[PDB]
RNA sequence: CGCGGCCCGAGGCGGCGGGGGCGACGGGCGGAACUUAAGCAUAUCAGUACGCCCCGGAGGAGAAACCAACCGGGAUUCCCCGUAGCGGCGAGCGACGCGGGAGGAGCCCGCCCCGAAGGCGCGCUGUGGGGCGCACCGCCGCGAGGGGGCCCGAGGGCCCCGCCCGAGAGGGUGCAAGCCCCGUACGGCGGGCGGCGAGUAGCGCUGCUUGAGCGUGCAGCGCGAAGGGAGGCGCGGCCCUUCCAAGGCUAAAUACGCCCCGGGACCGAUAGCGGACCAAGUAGCGCGAGCGAACGGUGAAAAGGACGCCCUGCGGCCGCUCAAAAGACCUGAACCCGGCCGGCCGCCGGCCCGCCGGCCCCGUCUCGAAACACGGACCGAGGAGCCACGCGCCGCGGCGAGCCCGAGGGAGCCCCCGCGGCGGAGCGAGCGCGAGACGCCCCGGGCCCGCCAUGCCCCUGCGGGCG
RNA sequence: CCGCAGAGGCCCCGGGGGCGAAGGCGGCGCGCAGGCCCCGCCGGACCGGCCUCUGGUGCAGAUCUCGGCAGCAGUAGCCGC
């Protein structure tokens, strides 16, 4: 149950916020769970999805694995190579089938200096959280 | 609303009805015209509240409390109390801050079937209202009454459960939907104090028992 | 060429048609922003003190 | 409005701790013949009562006493009643110097409501 | 014929101010009529609409030339409570004090003393200083916990077995998701003497205004002062009770649109704002002041229509994508209509089904409608005794000679505390006086109180008692 | 008493639902009636029996309002220069 009176629980307001979010909020809302092996390596659960990493689709009619080749931020959809609509002819450029990030698992992440710094920033902040509860 | 346009009646003699019209001839203003005002528009000066004497409020709360200790009424209302030892149910719980411990107690006193009754009944409401911030509905569970004890944090998140301090019991919680017999879990201190919370109502006498 | 503008209360529709807020309101927007979340108040306090 | 008034009261009480929110005010009789035999709270003490307790208007206002030089006493019973009131209040009032350590100031209790009903 | 000072004026230069905007709240002026009185002229609507002027975050008001009549209070403002009176004495209109709360705060100038001690190019036509004697918002963050099988275009579905909880508010995701994602619960940082206001107060005449009634407040003209003002009926006289006008400043408790945030037993596309639609005060109309619409919805994904065959081109067929054409699009009613297939005139009743019998067109005003009395071509959707306050009576609940969620205060929408008021005694224009004798209930008699008139007795006497 | 929209409750392992909700079309049954129920086809995501509460709560008419549309009718008409 919510106790913060400054946060709205109105359906109309929540949906309006969802449909008119700015760029960074949209990016954060497009996260996927990390695999068990990646969870052990970095002590985090989810990661914003980015072009260049590998995912596994675990639900829907287009299950599979592939590399992320495009992010459509104003639809909340991604295109992964090899997941296409069935073609009318064998000679036509494939049409990707857009997929929501919340039904895939990240298998391997494309690594940057900025990604490293962001992950390290994340870990050092839930370390305080864990130190402040339990143990 | 309905009176921001300029509209005046044409008279008789043009083969049209006598209501007010806009410059192009569109009907306006009347309650049977598209775009007009209400015949009697609703107003905020309506009386929204009602007055009840203090004596009758006290009588109602006392009678609902007395109904809560009847077992037959508690069963007639919706409650699964086959496994409950006694009515009233009094439990010495000390302080509970983890939901797991609250669930342990709930299972110990044989009241878990009423919590599961509510936990499995969540569904989406019919009609309008689901788009007015009233989307979900659940059944009503047991009510916990405490006093000088910390049980709220443990009991807050159990579906169907409601909490009350013993010095300010709410009537809308004793008789949900206007039906009086609700299952109550008392802490020991709450029962002992209720013994004399009624002695602090100055110059108040409990109504006499009858056959 | 009267110095004041022609405004009449017996027509709130024309007031509605032309009035403050029906244009860009550039300067007013900037000053209101600098006041509600900004340093206009700090500047005023320093200047007065 | 209820919540807002309470919040203002709490803030003001915090700003002047440990001085009470209200001042000491005299005991007066209700006017007409219909309420002749009962007392209520008045505006301020007269100068004769203060002379009875040997105080000045400045000192009285300094230690939280309301002073009303417009009012005149009409009998000695009123003077006696209000002199007794002042003596009680002076017996029950404590003053802190600028040399007192912060702790003992924290130990003080802030009075609530009317000073002596 | 000239030139120095003071006084009264003129032109220029420098530095600082003003002007205009804001459908609310606030202050000051000017100021209607419709309407009610079952007509209407005083009255009412209304000290309203509207016009003009002027500030602010509030404004205005404010430290007694006040109430009162008491075993008195004590600047202003705001909340609760309630009848004196005005009135074609008609219809109507209408305050304040006492009492309970919120809030609480006091002061100055002139006059008098000193006299340039001053803000020093000013100012003695007065700068500066003083009383003289006795005694709550913002910013930053982390944020737990689910698998197996079946079957679907996709499950958040069905069956089985689990986990998290200071988090089972919600939103998204291919179908009902605490554990798929974002969020939600749990943090940190910054902020004795001297002296009291003149074309004034008041009065006469006139106009407006008020509940203010031989004057509530204001104003014009004439007259015009020394101790003065007030005590809800005038004039003259004598007292008592209270205050000191004609100069000035002041926080709080209170009101409120635009704009921002939160919520709702509210509307759901002819509703809700005129305005849910990438373009609304828009397109369009008027010389102008102005007037002012209509228009929401493919699908999970545009995957938005393969190939082939006819065709002078326009187009058509066959099929393709999809769960589905859902093909410019959700569903797709009524009225009206085309094809094929069956029948022959409306309603009621009987029947082996076209025979027999019965039947004027509804709604309305009206003594009286089938009427040559009015309205109605047809279909869909909308469409008219609700709400507030006051009064009378009836039913029910609680308490009962009592009863009572006033405003408000306690950090508990529902808990605790909480004054008036109404009831308890009436009658009388008023000074005032003031009820027991009977009774299941009801009716009626009989007595008692007040008002009016009388007889007798007597104290404290136009007073008391008895009748 | 029947029906409409919404609120507070119940609906014995926690009401019915892509094994197909609302709505539309046709047909039985039940009720003096207002109405209700079931079946078949269409449709594609919601729905409500009983108790208490609430109201902008039921249409044939108003020379009613807004929208659609018929007969008349392949009719009148397409005569100045
Ligand atoms: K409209
Ligand atoms: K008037
Ligand atoms: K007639
Ligand atoms: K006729
Ligand atoms: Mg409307
Ligand atoms: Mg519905
Ligand atoms: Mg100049
Ligand atoms: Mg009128
Ligand atoms: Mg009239
Ligand atoms: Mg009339
Ligand atoms: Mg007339
Ligand atoms: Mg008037
Ligand atoms: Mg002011
Ligand atoms: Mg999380
Ligand atoms: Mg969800
Ligand atoms: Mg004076
Ligand atoms: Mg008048
Ligand atoms: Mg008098
Ligand atoms: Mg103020
Ligand atoms: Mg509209
Ligand atoms: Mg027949
Ligand atoms: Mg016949
Ligand atoms: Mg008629
Ligand atoms: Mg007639
Ligand atoms: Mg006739
Ligand atoms: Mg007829
Ligand atoms: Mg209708
Ligand atoms: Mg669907
Ligand atoms: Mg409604
Ligand atoms: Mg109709
Ligand atoms: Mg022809
Ligand atoms: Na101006
Ligand atoms: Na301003
Ligand atoms: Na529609
Ligand atoms: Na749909
Ligand atoms: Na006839
Ligand atoms: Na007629
Ligand atoms: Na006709
Ligand atoms: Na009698
Ligand atoms: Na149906
Ligand atoms: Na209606």
């Amino acid at each position: 149950m919510k106790l913060n009176s400054a946060v709205t629980a109105s359906r109309r307001k929540c949906r309006k916020a969802y449909f008119t979010a700015n760029a960074e909020t949209r990016a954060k809302m497009m996260s996927s769970r990390l695999s068990k092996e990646l969870r052990a390596e970095h002590k985090i659960k989810t990661m914003p999805i980015r072009r260049g990493d590998i995912v596994e689709i675990f639900t829907g009619g287009h299950k599979g694995t592939g590399k992320v080749v495009e992010v459509r931020r104003r639809d909340y959809k991604i295109c992964v190579e090899g997941i296409n609509q069935k073609a009318r002819n064998p000679e036509a450029k494939p049409v990707p089938y857009p997929i929501h990030p919340s039904n895939c698992i990240i298998k391997e992440l494309y690594m940057n200096g900025s990604r490293y710094r962001a992950i390290k920033r994340r870990q050092e902040r839930n370390a305080e959280r864990l130190a402040r509860i339990g143990k | 609303a309905g009176v921001q346009c300029t509209a005046h009646s044409w008279g008789p003699g043009r083969a049209v009805a006598r209501l007010p019209r806009k410059h192009g001839g569109i009907g306006a203003y009347a309650n049977f015209a598209r775009g007009g005002h209400m015949a009697h528009p609703t107003t905020v000066i309506r009386r929204w509240c009602r007055k009840v004497n203090l004596n009758q409020r006290r009588y109602a709360v006392a009678s609902a409390l007395a109904a809560s200790a009847n077992a037959a009424l508690v069963e007639a209302r919706g409650h699964r109390i086959a496994d409950v030892p006694s009515i009233p149910l009094v439990v010495d719980t000390d302080n509970v801050t983890k939901t797991k411990d609250a669930l342990a107690i709930i299972k110990a006193v044989g009241v878990l079937r009423d919590v599961e009754r509510c936990k499995d009944s969540r569904h989406i409401r019919a009609g309008r209202g689901k788009m007015r911030n009233r989307r979900y509905i659940t059944r009503k569970g047991p009510l916990v009454i405490y006093n000088t004890e910390d049980v709220a944090r443990g009991f807050r998140n159990l579906p169907g459960v409601d909490l009350c301090h013993v010095s300010s019991i709410r009537l809308l919680e004793l008789a949900p939907g206007s039906h009086p017999g609700r299952l109550i879990l008392w802490t020991k201190s709450a029962f002992a104090s209720l013994d004399d919370v009624y002695a602090a109502k100055q110059n108040y006498t409990l109504p006499r028992s009858c056959i | 060429p009267s110095a004041k503008m022609r405004r009449y209360n017996w027509s709130y529709k024309s007031l509605r048609r032309r009035t403050q807020g029906t244009g860009s309101m550039s300067h007013m927007r900037k000053v209101y922003r600098a006041y509600n979340s900004g340093t206009l108040k700090a500047n005023a306090r320093k200047y007065l003190a | 409005r209820k919540i807002r008034r309470r919040q203002t009261r709490l803030q003001k009480a915090k700003a002047i701790f440990p001085c009470p929110l209200q001042k000491l005010r005299p005991s007066v009789t209700r006017c007409s013949q219909k309420f002749n035999l009962t007392q209520r709270i008045g505006r301020g003490f007269t100068l004769r009562e203060l002379q009875g307790v040997g105080l000045s208007a400045g000192k009285a206002r300094q230690i939280g006493i309301a002073v009303d030089p417009r009012r005149k006493n009409k009998s000695e019973e009123s003077v006696a009643r209000n002199v007794a009131r002042l003596k009680e209040y002076l017996s029950k009032v404590t003053i802190f110097s600028k040399q007192a350590k912060p702790e003992e100031i924290q130990q003080a209790i802030q009075h609530q409501g009317v000073v002596m009903p």
